[PDB]
């Protein structure tokens, strides 16, 4: 219990460890995942937006023919759960799921949203 | 995982195609390890130079963390038994070793094996 507890915080505050040496310390690392680990101090927004970017390159290729154009587009993205004029009148018996659809609209937009 | 690269296929869901299986793509990845370096963790200096240098190994030979160093990661057991995965430095190694040398004997046997240790125990904390 004297060796092993809270030992975590050492990789973050060397200052405190006996000479700051890493070699006393508890890191904790995939050896799979170490190999893809190399490019020191590169910022987040990098890293992820690197995977994100180099997913959307080898997509494209593949099934759009480099075509950005080939992309389908709508007016904001995300929203959905894994599952020209009219006039709705409502009763007790009215499905509020189905109701909102209705309302919500068929193209994606402020009203869709709204709904 | 850590690039899109190696990630990719298990998108597509090819990955599963080695091993004679119909398609069986994915929704989504998380990265644990890949981010310890990045600009904005809180993972010091000269932490972030030792997890860089740590080779990798494929997931052909993973196994061996349970045994040796591999790709510069060791298994260790916390306080309740369960297995770590840990950078393998010397602290870690001693960890390890008074993992199968003290906290493994019966509650029987421990305080005389740390009395026959003990100013090799109390020289091995001051050194790693
Ligand atoms: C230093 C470190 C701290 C972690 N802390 C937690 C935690 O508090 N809760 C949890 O459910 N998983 C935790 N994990 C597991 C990761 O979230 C993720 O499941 C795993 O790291 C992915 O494996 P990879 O690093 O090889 O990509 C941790 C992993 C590492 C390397």
């Amino acid at each position: 219990i004297f060796f092993k507890k809270d030992s975590l915080w050492q990789s973050e505050h060397l200052e405190a460890v006996v000479d700051q040496d890493v070699q006393r310390t508890c890191i904790l690392h995939g050896p799979v995942a170490a190999q893809f680990t190399k490019v020191i101090d590169e910022p987040i927004k990098s890293i992820m937006d690197g995977i994100h970017d180099g997913h959307i390159k080898k997509l494209l290729h593949q099934y759009y023919g480099d075509d950005e154009s080939k992309i389908p587009a709508v007016e904001y993205f995300g929203g959905e759960s894994p599952v020209d004029s009219a006039v709705f009148k409502a009763t007790s018996s009215t499905d509020e799921e189905s109701w909102f659809k209705a309302l919500a609209g068929s193209e994606i937009n402020w009203r869709h949203a709204s709904f | 995982f850590g690039s899109a690269d190696d990630t990719y296929p298990y998108l597509t869901g090819e990955w599963s195609t080695k091993f004679d299986y119909p398609p069986m793509p994915f929704d989504g990845f998380l990265f644990g390890s890949r981010v310890m370096i990045a600009k904005e963790v809180k993972t010091s200096p000269d932490a972030k130079k030792c997890i860089a240098a740590c080779t990798g190994v494929p997931d052909d030979k993973w196994e061996q963390t349970y045994k040796k160093p591999t790709g510069g990661i060791v298994t260790v057991r916390s306080e309740m038994g369960e297995p770590i995965h840990k950078i393998a430095t010397r602290g870690v190694m001693l960890w390890k070793e008074f993992d199968e040398t003290i906290f493994n004997l019966p509650k029987n046997k421990l305080v005389p094996t740390l009395e026959a240790k003990r100013d090799y125990i109390i020289s091995r904390l001051n050194a790693d």
